[PDB]
């Protein structure tokens, strides 16, 4: 059944949700997208850690390809294609 | 209760194109006529609302386009508003026991109210808070504007700040369960940070803590029966 957003508040089946590995917190598929979307335009890709609680320790380099591995199956079902190419792009940047 | 049909039915006229009335019409009314608990309105492209059913307990308006909303019906606990385009709330209920306005433009809020529970209000525009409530568990403000943050009741478990400027951190209540700290100007911290519980979780990355912190920091959370909580903090 449902659970909260950890960033807006809002409940949806966590079937619906979408959690991060490395960190615990449940966030809504709105408040995952903005989040990710605007990091990735207007900031930079240390900045796309976890909305609710910040983790995992970015600037260490053994956890960096596989933190973004992990978590780019739901960037490219989650984002806008323009922002998923340009989520590539400042990878291999 | 014969004022709210129609001046539903007048609000119904009077937007535009864009705006989904006819299915808030509907719902508005099917809400007063059932007597329901819950008024949902979200995802409606709304530009305004009207006067709303007085005796809802739960308003989700998520997803509007609403600038600012009509006076709060007198016994609403749990108000959805976020993803619209808020400058500012009504008075809030005395019943009030959780307010979402997370992505608005919200400058400054009004009185919080003493039964309110959850403030959840990310991705506005705040620069201070009114005094937070006794009955407080979770505050969510990251990514406001905010220069500093009045003290905290002794039930709060949950404090998120990401992306504020705030100078100074005011002591941390045995309550606090969950601390999101980063990228704020924050220089040093409270000694309270190290009496919270094991459990407990801390993040000041992002910080310009000072170099006494720092090791200071790193002394006791390497410590050899170090039992407080995780503390977060880069270098
Ligand atoms: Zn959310
Ligand atoms: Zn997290």
């Amino acid at each position: 059944e449902f659970q909260e957003c950890a960033v807006c508040g809002w409940a949806l089946p966590h079937n619906r949700m979408q959690a991060l590995t490395s960190c615990e917190c449940t966030i809504c598929p709105d408040c995952f997208r903005q989040h990710f979307t605007i990091a990735l335009k207007e900031k930079h890709i240390t900045d796309m850690v976890c909305p609710a609680c910040g983790r995992p320790d970015l600037t260490d380099d053994t956890q960096l390809l596989s933190y973004f591995s992990t978590l780019d199956i739901q960037l490219r079902e989650s984002l806008e294609p323009d922002a998923y190419a340009l989520f590539h792009k400042k990878l291999t940047e | 209760n014969e004022f709210y049909l129609k001046t539903w039915s007048e609000w119904e006229k009077n937007g535009t194109p864009g705006e989904q009335r006819n299915i808030a019409f509907n719902r508005l009314k099917i809400c007063l006529q059932n007597q329901e608990a819950e008024l949902n309105l979200s995802e409606l492209d709304l530009k305004t609302l009207p006067d709303l059913p007085p005796q809802i307990t739960t308003l989700e308006i998520r997803k509007n386009l609403l600038t600012h909303l009509p006076d709060l019906p007198p016994m609403l606990k749990v108000i959805h508003a976020q993803f619209n385009q808020l400058e500012s709330l009504p008075a809030l209920p005395e019943t009030l026991e959780e307010l979402n306005a997370g992505d608005n433009k919200i400058k400054e809020l009004p009185f919080l109210p003493e039964n309110l529970t959850h403030l959840r209000v990310h991705n506005n525009r705040l620069h201070i808070l009114p005094l937070l409530p006794p009955e407080l568990k979770l505050l969510v403000v990251s990514g406001n504007r905010l220069d500093s943050i009045p003290p905290f009741p002794d039930k709060l478990e949950g404090l998120a700040l990401a992306n504020n400027f705030i100078e100074q951190l005011p002591e941390l209540p045995f309550s606090m369960n969950r601390a999101v700290l980063m990228n704020n100007n924050l220089t040093t911290l409270p000694e309270s940070v190290l009496r919270l519980a094991q459990n407990a979780f801390v993040n000041v990355a992002g910080n310009p803590l000072s170099g006494h912190t720092m090791r200071t920091l790193q002394q006791i959370t390497t410590g050899p029966d170090y039992s407080g909580p995780r503390i977060f903090f880069s270098m």
